[PDB]
DNA sequence: GCAGACACTA
DNA sequence: TAGTGTCTGCT
DNA sequence: GCAGACACTACGAGTACATA
DNA sequence: TTTATGTACTCGTAGTGTCTGC
């Protein structure tokens, strides 16, 4: 059934590692269209959406569409055993209890073919929805990393406010400041390095610690990262992928 | 070196719920729960060497022999039970998908169940509570009171009765047939008498005689084995005359190299287990006996103090 | 009519078959011992032709079994309220006497028209959910088109709502009334509570014996408000770490669900619900001070559900939630709801048999519902020919607490003739090891105020007393060697007879006073505490006192008495400076002075003199120090 | 054993 | 709103 | 090459049990 | 709760080593 042959391993190692921290047990849907897969971690509070294409798949082929929930835990402890030249191959059969993943060396000699049991999760219904946000920022995802960590040495208190239309970090926390204010991110020197304000009438928002802490762990697969806000619906911060794409799903504290 | 053959224990254990003897109503039970094939949660408790693994065992491989390997997970007191090594592993098995016949569930035996910790009786209690729909789980204890109450109120109790004479002995004669040996009826009455209901100690002592001696008499029997200290220190209890009870003391305990805190000790659980005497007099029988067993223990392990324990015993007796 | 009837029999003013439910409708109060049938052997006679069978002596008690001896308290009561009284002569005669159904009695006829009534709600719920399975059924098969019957029964017959439960039916809406009331406190700012009580307490706490029914409450509460449930449980770790970096988060965040799920208000929250809070078994790297921490500060409902809740390591949860008390529910709800299951699952058994199985299992709905499926497996006839097999098989060996344990030591049926053989020596020792750790306090404590019914032709009280207390010595000496340097641990059952059983089968009887606790451990406490106070007070005086701390007490402190409060009373505050001057001198500070007080008894107790102290003479000793 | 509260029935 | 039947904590 | 970044073993503190 | 060794368990922390990266 499936044969989901990746060029390489390394892209694939790094969202396993990315959003292993903060959900334990991923729901994986193979599609003609890619691999899907919504998983909510055990305090209902954040969720994670993986779309990868068949762009970023060498041979991909897939002939119905199987559901395979796997642990993060055992998938990490697998995919420590492979290298980076290497080719991972994820395949499954008929009605999977397993699925067999094998690395392929340009050696010649090695196969290292890692059959992964596979975990019964709750069929649980695509409950994504498009939805409008407030305050649409974006830089890249380094900076961003860097500044949400500068922000998280203090305890939870984050504050984000976007008075004369400039975007100012004055964040607080139970002893000390993390009121780290940010240069406008233009620079025509480097595109990547840009900025872009859907305004919308925005105030402020709060969010939690160890929340954006886990959403800058996958900083490795995109760039640049738009950060959404949205006063009445779940917050996002999707990653650009290559093929398909990556969004952290989040509700904000009150 | 030579290599062993199998013990006679082991040789001849049962693989199907139609082998075992015993309680018949328990094995009855065991069988339909394999036709139907819809197993709850159990807890199989009894004194030890009465078939409880066993039949664990033999439901487990009707039930599922294809995938006996697969969805059985077989941990017990040699395994490291604890509190993340059990909850970690029986998680994971719990949730591992794995397709039954749909009559058929993953079974979890956790046998030797009695030494378990008991906060990973509380993790296993929303184990079994969550994933019920998928694996089961068959508990066997020799004491069943260590489980704590919510697992046996999540469970269905299946309690094990030590064998009667005629089950043992139907056993005993079906092995004698299988392994073709010559015996007399001596000797298996006085296998029985000596087993007391276990089945592996018929075995084993049934093994011992046919590998020493070849005939299964009385008197091989009793050369091999001893008769069991509990009787020999009930009826020295029981004895009527003081120079009786020192007598059969001396040469049934002392002359057959028996301890003296054995003796006292073994004295302690008749007297206990005695039941023919009036309650007061086993009480006073058992202060006194304390106190010899606390002589015992400072150092002073003498057959004095057993003379001194037994003049004691008939001075309570013969009523001042 | 059963009225006619029993005039016709003839009473006393000092076995054969029958029809089946001829005693419905009677009430049948067992006192004394029967010649033919036991107590317990009778009452399984009585329960064989649906009579319910009381525990107490009433007024509107219809006929009385007497035997030989019991309680006087049933003896003085059936004389004085001209109960009618049959013997167990008149009793096989009742049996064959009696017709079927109970006859035209009105007690019968109440009687039956209720029983009717409960088979009448179990065949009208028997359908429901077989109109359900088939609406499933038809609803499954178009989905595969465009797994059941293989369920433990404690999982498909589960309350699909709270209108199933089985018992505590005032827990529950006390819970969901204080659940659907709880934004009202929360705008209310958690000061002023209702009628109820409930508006004050944030969280709400469940604690019961296992197998009523509070997971299946609380979540099925939770479900039928809409709330978002989030629960959490021993499977995974709850310690100090994890707890703050777990659910302390979700304090004031809502479910990112719960947006994606959605009229509806409160579905977009959480309902923590910590099932088996028992398993923190930590006391201080344990969640239960941080439980309590967010019993303090929490921006949402939070529920708790454990089984015991009087232990000492769970002491923080004292005045801390709502306390919702489940309990084991009567026996008729079981009853519809077990009529509704047989029906269900094509198996029949007697509706009388019910009462014996709940009285088996100790009010444990899921383990009855566990020995159903165990049983119809092969015997598919639970009636009263298999109910004695299969409750001395499932018997539930419930470890007692405490008080239950010197209750029934102190009993002189059990160290009878007849009462012993039923409860051997064994069983005594096993009831000691239960709480082996609290027995011989408890045996200790009230073994001297109870009513002596085993006492020996020439015994006094007295002599009885004498032997326990010696007895007790003895395993007090048992007991110091077990816990010393070499613990003979071995040594264990000779302390359990020394101490609990051979004293109590001295004064076994019927308890004059109550069930106290034992008094040893706040008196050893405070012992303990005075050690100490009499080490400080004695190592402050220790330059120029040639006393050991021993001496101080029996002579030095009475003089000191003298020399610091006499001049407080024969003279007042005109002696402030001689008294500090003699309290300077010994090196003893004010809190000292407060300390030494406390060490007299009987007629030299300073309590009432120092409170008998003006203030003001008190205020100028305290200000001149400072 | 001594209350003490929760129900069913009156 | 008031009689029983029965489960439950007393430290 | 050097400084983190990680997962790893090891040590220490605390709780609980000790006859069927 | 006291109880006085020894065992077993659990957790938390401190070092200890190795792998990524620049
Ligand atoms: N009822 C029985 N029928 C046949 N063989 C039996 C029976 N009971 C015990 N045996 C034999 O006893 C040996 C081992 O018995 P087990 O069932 O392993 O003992 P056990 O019941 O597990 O007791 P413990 O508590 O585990 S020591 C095997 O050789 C079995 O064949
Ligand atoms: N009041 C009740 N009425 C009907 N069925 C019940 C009732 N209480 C329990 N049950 C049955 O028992 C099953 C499990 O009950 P639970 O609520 O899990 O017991 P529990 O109160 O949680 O006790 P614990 O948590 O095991 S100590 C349910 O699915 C029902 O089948
Ligand atoms: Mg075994
Ligand atoms: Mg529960």
């Amino acid at each position: 059934m499936l044969e989901a042959k990746f060029e390489e391993a390394s892209l694939f190692k790094r969202i396993i590692d990315g959003f292993k921290d903060c959900v334990q047990l991923v729901n994986f849907q193979c599609k003609e269209d890619g691999i899907i897969a919504q998983a909510v971690d055990d305090s209902r509070v954040l969720l994670v959406s993986l779309e990868i294409g068949v762009e970023a798949f060498q041979e991909y082929r897939c002939d119905h569409p199987v559901t395979l929930g796997m642990d993060l835990t055992s998938l990490s402890k697998i995919l420590r055993c492979g290298n980076n030249t290497d080719t991972l191959t994820l395949i499954a059969d008929n009605t999977p209890d397993s699925i067999i993943l094998l690395f392929e060396d340009t050696k010649k000699d090695r196969i290292a073919e890692y059959s992964l049991k596979l975990m019964d999760i709750d069929a649980d219904f695509l409950k994504i929805e498009e939805l409008q946000y407030d305050s649409t920022l974006s830089l890249p995802s380094s900076e961003f990393s860097k500044i949400v960590r500068d922000l998280s040495q203090l305890s939870d208190s984050i504050n984000i406010m976007i008075t004369k239309e400039t975007i100012k970090f004055v964040a607080d926390g139970d002893i000390g400041s993390g009121s780290v204010i940010i240069k406008p991110f233009v620079d025509m020197e480097h595109p990547e390095t840009s900025i872009k304000l859907e305004m919308d009438q925005p105030v402020d928002l709060t969010f939690g610690a160890k929340y954006l802490l886990d959403i800058i762990k996958g900083s490795s697969l995109s760039d640049r990262v738009g950060i959404r806000l949205s006063s009445e619906a779940p917050a996002l911060f999707q990653f650009d992928l290559k093929s398909g794409f990556l969004q952290f799903f989040l509700a904000p504290k009150f | 070196t030579l290599s062993l053959q199998l013990p006679w224990v082991e040789k001849y254990r049962p693989q199907v719920l139609s082998d075992i003897v015993g309680n018949k109503e328990t094995i009855d039970r065991l069988q339909q729960i394999a036709k139907d094939g819809n197993m709850p949660h159990m807890i199989i408790s009894g004194m030890p060497g009465i078939g409880k693994t066993t039949s664990v065992h033999c439901l487990a491989h009707e039930l599922l022999g294809r995938s006996y390997a697969d969805g059985v997970l077989e941990l017990n007191a040699s395994d490291d039970r604890g509190i993340d090594v059990v909850r970690n592993q029986i998680k994971h098995f719990a949730q591992k998908k794995l397709h039954l016949p749909p009559g058929k569930h993953k079974i979890v035996i956790l046998d030797e169940a009695d030494s378990m910790t008991a906060g990973a009786q509380q993790a296993l209690r929303r184990t079994m509570e969550l994933y019920s729909n998928s694996t089961r789980f068959a508990f066997a204890c020799n004491q069943s009171n260590k489980i704590i109450e919510p697992l046996q109120s999540r469970c269905a109790i299946l309690r094990y009765s030590k064998l009667s004479d005629e089950d043992v002995l139907k056993r005993l004669l079906q092995i004698i047939k299988l392994e073709d040996v010559k015996y007399t009826n001596d000797g298996l009455e006085a296998i029985i008498f000596t087993a007391e209901g276990d089945m592996r100690q018929a075995i084993n002592n049934l093994q011992s005689t046919v590998a020493g001696h070849g005939l299964v008499n009385a008197d091989n029997v009793f050369k091999i084995v001893d008769s069991p200290h509990p009787l020999i220190v009930k009826k020295m209890l029981l004895a009527s005359n003081l120079e009786d009870s020192i007598q059969i003391l001396r040469t049934d305990l002392w002359k057959k190299g028996y301890s003296s805190i054995d003796i006292v000790t073994t004295s302690f659980r008749v007297t206990k287990n005695l039941a023919q005497v009036k309650e007061s007099v086993r009480l006073e029988m058992i202060k006194e006996i304390g106190l010899t067993h606390m002589r015992i223990l400072e150092g002073v392990g003498t057959y004095l103090q057993l003379a001194s324990m037994l003049a004691k015993i008939h001075k309570l007796n013969n009523k001042a | 009519t059963a009225q006619d009837v029993l005039d016709k029999i003839p009473s006393l003013d000092l076995f054969p078959e029958g029809k089946p439910n001829c005693l419905l409708g009677l009430t049948i109060v067992f006192t004394g011992v029967l010649p033919t049938l036991e107590r317990g052997a009778s009452e399984a006679l009585a329960k064989r032709y649906g009579a319910r069978v009381t525990k107490s002596i009433s007024s509107k008690t219809s006929v009385v079994v007497l035997g030989d001896e019991a309680g006087p308290k049933k003896l003085e009561k059936i004389k004085q309220l001209k109960i009618k009284a049959i013997d167990e002569e008149g009793f096989k005669q009742l049996i064959a006497g009696m017709p079927a159904e109970g006859g035209d009695g009105e007690a019968a006829e109440k009687a039956r028209r209720k029983l009717e009534e409960q088979h009448n709600i179990a065949t009208k719920e028997a359908e429901l959910l077989v109109k359900k399975e088939e609406e499933r059924s038809k609803k499954l098969a178009a989905t595969r088109v465009s797994r059941e019957e293989d369920k433990l029964w404690t999982v498909k017959y589960a309350p699909t709502n709270l209108q199933q439960v089985c018992g505590n039916k005032g827990s529950v809406m006390k819970l969901k009334n204080w659940l659907a009331n709880w934004e009202n406190s929360k705008k209310n700012s958690f000061k002023h509570a209702g009628k109820d009580g409930s508006g004050v307490f944030r969280a709400a706490m469940l604690y019961g014996p296992p197998g009523i029914g509070k997971t299946t409450a609380a979540h099925l509460v939770a479900q039928e408000l809409g709330y978002d449930i989030l629960e959490q449980n021993a499977s995974d770790v709850r310690s100090k770490t994890l707890l703050n970096a777990g659910v302390k988060n979700a304090l004031d965040n809502m479910s990112v669900v719960g947006y994606f799920k959605h009229q509806n208000l409160n579905g977009k929250h959480f309902v923590i619900i910590m099932d088996e809070v028992d398993g923190m078994s930590g006391g201080d790297r344990g969640g239960v001070g941080q439980l309590a921490q967010f019993c303090r500060k929490t921006s949402t409902p939070l529920i708790l559900i454990c089984n015991e809740r009087n232990l000492p390591k769970m002491r923080p949860f004292d005045r801390v939630c709502l306390d919702i008390q489940f309990r084991r529910p009567d026996a008729n709800s079981i009853k519809s709801r077990l009529m509704t299951i047989a029906i269900r699952e094509k198996f029949k058994l007697d509706p009388n048999v019910i009462d014996r199985l709940i009285q088996t299992t100790r009010g444990d709905i899921r383990q009855v519902i566990n020995l159903l499926s165990t049983i119809s497996t092969t015997t598919k006839t639970i009636n009263h020919e298999n109910i004695n097999e299969i409750s001395k098989a499932w018997e539930k060996n419930i470890a007692l607490k405490p008080f239950d344990i010197a209750h029934k030591m102190l009993d002189g049926q059990i160290y009878s003739d007849i009462g012993s053989r039923n409860f051997t020596l064994n069983d005594k020792i096993a009831l000691y090891f239960d709480d082996f750790d609290f027995t011989p306090l408890m045996i200790q404590e009230n073994y001297l105020s109870t009513r002596p019914s085993v006492l020996k032709p020439g015994q006094s009280h007295l002599e009885a007393v004498a032997e326990a207390a010696n007895c007790i010595s003895l395993g007090d000496i048992v007991e110091k060697k077990i816990r010393s340097s070499e613990q003979l641990w071995s040594l264990l059952p000779l302390h359990a007879v020394l101490s609990s059983v051979y004293p109590a089968s001295k004064v076994a009887g019927h308890m004059a006073g109550r069930i106290n606790f034992t008094a040893w451990l706040g008196q050893n406490s405070k012992s303990a505490k005075y050690y100490r106070l009499l080490q400080e007070i004695h190592y402050h005086t220790r330059l120029g006192t040639s006393t050991d701390k021993i001496g101080l007490r029996l002579d030095y402190l009475p003089t000191f008495r003298k020399r610091l409060l006499d001049p407080f009373l024969k003279q007042g505050a005109d002696a402030i400076s001689s008294v500090i001057e003699v309290m300077d001198d010994y090196y003893l500070t004010k809190e000292d002075w407060d300390s030494i007080m406390e060490f007299f008894v009987g007629p030299d107790v300073t309590t009432a003199i120092i409170k008998k102290i003006p203030a003001t003479v008190k205020s100028g000793f305290t200000r001149k120090y400072n």
